[PDB]
């Protein structure tokens, strides 16, 4: 399963923070701002895959905004990048065109979508319409 | 059945049923939902390679049932995208990991070394790791690769440079200790220094 | 600028 | 522009629609054309190239246009899959050895590009015989359920009873057509 999630920005700020794993809230800061420096201090011919902390810290970024996540040495790389992109697929359709600019002002709305999607690290949601039509509906109640 | 071994034998029976699962996802190559970039369920099908590879690891009648599932899947799957690569790396390290034919490893050893000289950088890094853990596995075929591991060190990828100095540390033998002891020598007298102390 | 950018271009 | 022409004809009757005859040979394609056009189980020669022929009902003109089953006729399929809109496939359920090479024919028709937007339509040919499956266990053994993006029915016909042709129509109609 993946241990944190966290979408963070170029310049370092952090759009987005999901871990999987309880740990303490200095460990997790200190834990947060290791994997910025890293990805911030990576090229982009790395592959896209570091072996942090005996973790599969895998950093994609489409856009300036990069993605990072961090799963178990257990299933293979390509499963977590395309679970990063169809749930960066997933958060495109539900909202439309999304930037940086909409994930900050639809932090609660991409937290929603994430717990809606992965829970506890794992792939909830095999099909990429079922969850837009279950986050829709769950939008709709009020 | 990672927990415990104790509903290995229980969750062992389901085997027919999870390989006809797999044989009509694979059929059903195009569906609306859960296909992204050609791959129809590609979680569906990582998830049952991954239940093959641990299911019937130490016992015959497990792999001969997954035998032809896996020989299906290794040669019905396209690696063009990232997905099929994945379902590829998947099913070759789920055949290294059980009990399969000299059919099946063959195909997974060729299929990493194919994988291997990808210059993609993720492919690199899924090559090296599958390398890396199929070293006491078929380590006579491994040692083909000698020469791409030894390139590997001197990759200009982080990531790719640890997994090629690691599968060159697990492929030292008996016999080329001698020959490999100048190479890494020459590896960590001009390694990065995070890497200087690994090597030595 | 570039947070207004997609993140995937679609 | 304006569109009271077209308005005018549909509201009598202006869609068509379209269908196509193909299967393995001797799986009742012809009969169930023949049914479907005259309603009446009549034998015929081999279809060596192919039948053309329409069908009108519910308003709506569903031409079929039958295809053999031969070894040298099966690659023609291609041919008329140009400029059609629909699909029948009839199974051979008193076939057990020949259930499998139409499964594999079905099988390559609907793994093309070009047939994408054509639902599937499986008849259950054959359906007079014990020896006939249900209208689940040849699906089953077709695979039609994993037929993803595909709206695949399964049917079961008797060509000389003539049986389950007007659902069959039906729901190819329902399929089709989405209006009132
Ligand atoms: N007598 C009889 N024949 C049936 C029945 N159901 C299917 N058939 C088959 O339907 C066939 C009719 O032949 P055709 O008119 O040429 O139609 P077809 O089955 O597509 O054969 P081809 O045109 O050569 O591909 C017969 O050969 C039978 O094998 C049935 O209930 N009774
Ligand atoms: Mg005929």
């Amino acid at each position: 399963m993946i241990h944190f999630i966290l979408l963070f920005s170029r310049q370092g700020k952090l759009r987005l923070q999901k871990w999987y794993i309880t740990l303490p809230d200095k460990e997790r800061k200190k834990i947060t701002r290791e994997i910025v420096q890293i990805i911030l201090s990576r090229g982009h011919r790395t592959s896209s895959f570091v072996d942090w902390k005996e973790l599969k810290l895998v950093y994609k970024r489409y856009a300036s905004l990069y993605f990072c996540c961090a799963i178990e040495n257990q299933d293979n790389e390509l499963l977590t990048l395309e679970i990063v992109h169809r749930y960066v697929e997933l958060l495109d359709k539900y909202f439309g065109n999304v930037c940086e600019l909409d994930i900050i002002f639809n932090f609660e709305k991409a937290y929603f979508i994430l717990d809606e999607f992965i829970i506890g690290g794992e792939i909830q949601e095999t099909s990429k319409k079922i969850a837009v039509k279950a986050i829709e509906d769950s939008d709709m109640l009020q | 059945c990672e927990r415990s071994p104790d509903m290995l034998a229980h969750f062992r029976k389901l085997v027919p049923q999870l390989v006809r699962i797999l044989k009509n996802l694979i059929m059903s190559g195009y569906s609306p939902e859960h296909d992204v970039s050609g791959i129809s369920d590609p979680f569906l099908q990582v998830r049952i390679l991954r239940l093959l590879r641990i299911l019937g690891r130490n016992d015959d009648d497990s792999s001969e049932a997954m035998n032809d599932i896996l020989a299906q899947v290794a040669t019905n799957t396209e690696t063009s995208k990232n997905v099929g690569n994945a379902i590829l790396y998947e099913t070759v390290l789920t055949i290294m990991d059980i009990k399969s034919e000299s059919g099946l490893r063959v195909l997974a050893i060729n299929i990493l070394g194919r994988f291997l000289l990808n210059n993609d950088k993720n492919i690199r890094y899924v090559a090296l790791t599958s390398l890396l853990k199929t070293v006491q596995t078929d380590h006579n075929a491994v040692q083909r690769h000698r020469s791409t591991i030894v390139d590997c060190l001197k990759d200009l990828d982080v990531s790719i440079k640890r997994r090629a100095m690691e599968l060159s540390f697990a492929l030292v033998n008996g016999n080329n200790i001698r020959g490999m002891m100048k190479e890494l020598l020459y590896f960590l007298d001009s390694c990065e220094p995070e890497f200087k102390a690994d090597c030595a | 600028k570039g947070e207004n950018t997609s993140l995937l271009h679609p | 522009g304006n569109i009271f022409a077209n308005l005018f004809k549909g509201l009598f009757g202006k869609k068509e629609m379209r269908i196509l005859m193909v299967g393995l040979d001797a799986a009742g394609k012809t009969t169930i054309l023949y049914k479907l056009k005259l309603g009446e189980i009549v034998t015929t020669i081999p279809t060596i190239g192919f039948n053309v022929e329409t069908v009108e009902y519910k308003n709506i003109s569903f031409t079929v246009w039958d295809v053999g089953g031969q070894d040298k006729i099966r690659p023609l399929w291609r041919h008329y899959f140009q400029n059609t809109q629909g699909l029948i496939f009839v199974v051979d359920s008193n076939d057990r050895e020949r259930v499998n090479e139409a499964r594999e024919e079905l099988m390559r028709m609907l793994a093309e590009d070009e047939l994408r937007d054509a639902v599937l339509l499986v008849f259950a040919n054959k359906q007079d015989l014990p020896n006939a499956m249900n209208a689940a266990e040849i699906t089953d053994k077709l695979g039609l359920h994993s037929l993803r993006h595909r709206n695949w029915y399964i049917q079961a016909t008797c060509a000389t009873s003539g049986d389950g042709l007007y659902e069959g129509l039906d729901w190819l109609s329902n399929q089709l057509r989405n209006q009132k």
